[PDB]
């Protein structure tokens, strides 16, 4: 049982939270597959080493067309390997956004996939704990493809040390320690949640605070496009998101749920935009962010971040890559109060973290991008830059952004083409064609 | 003055000739600035090409451009050149330079003080 010799490895392909995701050819089948590359010394082992190979034995022995087909698993002196099919679709909520329209029939479909899944696995005894969108894959670009879950089962094994984004969706009795497969449903509740709205049903500006708003338990349906929104959802929600387990909806009994069973064979606009929102800023956020730091800092913010900048760039091209973002990332932090005692993993580890705040993707970080980094997000985007910046945008000082303004202060003054259309309407909450302060806040804060 | 660059240089040149093109800033100096130069052709959107900071230089552009342009400055004479070589027919359209803050962006809306630019045509 060996891996080099069974698998040959190439490019790396995606993110997970217990190990990195890599593109491998196999040797003798001469097939690809997905590999999950998990460190011992990265992260923590739950259980005992022969529970985690009977778990992984049972789960090798398990086939559903919702969730990710595990193939093999190798254990290295340093590394674990777990080997699966493989993913070119990407993350659900991207092809969301990608697309025009989006109804209740859409999401009935969706989490019909889900929870058909969940209720294979949790015939076979298995639990997911942490059940997020990410985990929720398309197995092909192909419009309409279903959907495959992943890492289902690995969470009670392992723990991570990095991690805010698994709090929205965490169960109460995960968090007040033990727990059964039910929290899966909970989880799958929030999900459909931000399905209908684009916004967390518990949400908080940091981890704590998201918390502290599960562990509450309670929520609400105030937000105006729930009024968009049939009952039976909201009823279904509500038995999804009940605090005791017992109480609490199975997920064979959801999946012949009556809102689910009917809606599966209007558009919510504002839903798919708060999900664009909460998303990668795949926006006018992104540019009006960029602009902010570049070009709207003090004098004293120009000449330290210059000088910072001027001090991490070592061939002088103009931007920092991995090397220099490595050498200066300690001494960056170390300018930034917040790293002396820094192992050299995790460190490249937070540079490629920072290496994904980048955001033309080009492998580089500019200035302006390293703005946003040097900058804690409180000082970048406080009231004062914000309303500064507004009123910047904001020539005539009707108190809306137009779109010829949008095209006016970083364009090629295309106003029509549907670019500054396009890009404007994915800002554009209450669709009157303009951006209010309201609307500008929203998109830099990711407020709702 | 008020503030703007302009270029000077541009013509009608045969396939695989070389050529220079200079970029002036009046009403400020280029002390401070990193100037790029782009190209424009008709219908389509602005295409980053090439940009030199207030020292070193990127090729911005994809690969198509490397190599056979080169990025020049001169605070002194506050001006920017471009040095053209084996010109294709493929290089032909309206040459301009823009100008951001000491380094070089990769983001086409992060630079100002943009020109009219000039007419480069590559004969066919
Ligand atoms: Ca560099
Ligand atoms: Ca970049
Ligand atoms: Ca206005
Ligand atoms: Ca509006």
């Amino acid at each position: 049982a060996i891996f080099s010799d069974r698998y040959k490895g190439q490019r790396v392909l995606g993110k997970g939270s217990f190990g990195e995701v890599i593109l491998c050819k196999d040797k003798i089948t001469g097939q690809e597959c997905a590999v999950k590359v998990i460190s011992k010394r990265q992260v923590k082992q739950k259980t005992d080493k022969e529970s985690l190979l009977r778990e992984v034995q049972l789960l090798k022995q398990l086939d559903h067309p919702n969730i990710m087909k595990l193939y093999e698993f190798f254990e290295d002196k340093g590394y674990f390997y777990l080997v699966g099919e493989v993913y070119t679709g990407g993350e659900l909520f991207d092809e969301i956004i990608s697309r025009k329209r989006f109804s209740e029939v859409d999401a009935a479909r969706i989490i019909r996939q889900v929870l058909s899944g969940i209720t294979y696995m949790h015939k076979n005894k298995i639990v997911h704990r942490d059940l997020k969108p990410e985990n929720l894959l398309l197995e092909s670009k192909s419009k309409d493809a279903n959907i495959r879950i992943i890492d289902f089962g690995l969470s009670t094994h392992f723990e991570a040390s990095k991690k805010i984004g698994t709090a929205y969706y965490i169960a109460p009795e995960v968090l007040h320690g033990t727990y059964d497969e039910k929290c899966d449903v909970w989880s799958t509740g929030v999900i459909l949640y931000i399905l209908l709205s684009g916004c967390p049903p518990f949400n908080g500006a940091n981890e704590y605070d998201i918390l502290k708003k599960v562990e509450k338990g309670k929520y609400t349906f105030e937000l105006p496009q729930w009024k968009k929104v049939s009952e039976s959802a909201k009823d279904l929600i509500r038995k999804m998101l009940t605090y005791v387990p017992s109480m609490r909806i199975s997920a064979r009994d959801a999946l012949d749920h009556e809102w689910i069973q009917t809606y599966t064979k209007p558009s919510l606009d504002n839903a798919i935009l708060n999900i664009r929102q909460f998303q990668g800023t795949q926006k006018l956020a992104q540019a009006a962010l960029l602009y902010m730091g570049s070009k709207l800092t003090s004098q004293d913010e120009t000449k330290e971040l210059t000088a910072i900048f001027h001090k991490m760039d070592k061939n002088g091209d103009g931007q920092l890559d991995r090397a220099e973002l490595i050498e200066g990332y300690k001494e960056l932090m170390r300018m930034k109060g917040q790293s002396m005692l820094d192992a050299s993993a995790v460190e490249h580890e937070v540079d490629q973290v920072l290496d994904a705040v980048d955001f033309d993707k080009n492998g580089y970080i500019e200035y302006s991008e390293f703005v946003t980094v040097a900058m804690d997000r409180k000082t970048l985007l406080s009231r004062e830059r914000l309303e500064r910046a507004f009123r910047m945008f904001d020539s005539d000082n009707s108190g809306k952004i137009s779109s010829t303004e949008l095209a006016t202060i970083f364009g090629v003054s295309d106003v029509d083409s549907e670019t500054w259309k396009s890009v404007l309407s994915e800002v554009d909450k209450n669709n009157d064609g303009e951006v209010d302060f309201d609307e500008f806040q929203q998109m830099l804060l990711k407020l709702c | 003055m008020q503030v703007q660059l302009v270029e000077t240089g541009g013509g009608l040149v045969q396939p695989g000739e070389s050529l220079r093109l200079s970029c002036v800033a009046s009403g400020f100096t280029l002390d401070h600035s990193a100037v790029g130069w782009f190209r424009q052709v008709p219908g389509k959107e602005r295409e980053k090409l090439l940009c030199i900071n207030a020292n070193g230089v990127s090729l911005d552009y994809a690969d198509s451009i490397k190599g056979r342009f080169t990025i020049s400055r001169d605070n002194a004479k506050n001006t920017v050149y471009l040095q053209m070589n084996d010109l294709k027919p493929e290089d032909t359209a309206t040459y301009s330079c823009a100008a951001t803050r000491e380094f070089c962006s990769a983001y086409v809306f992060l630079y100002e003080h943009w020109g009219q630019g000039t007419q480069v045509t590559v004969s066919s």
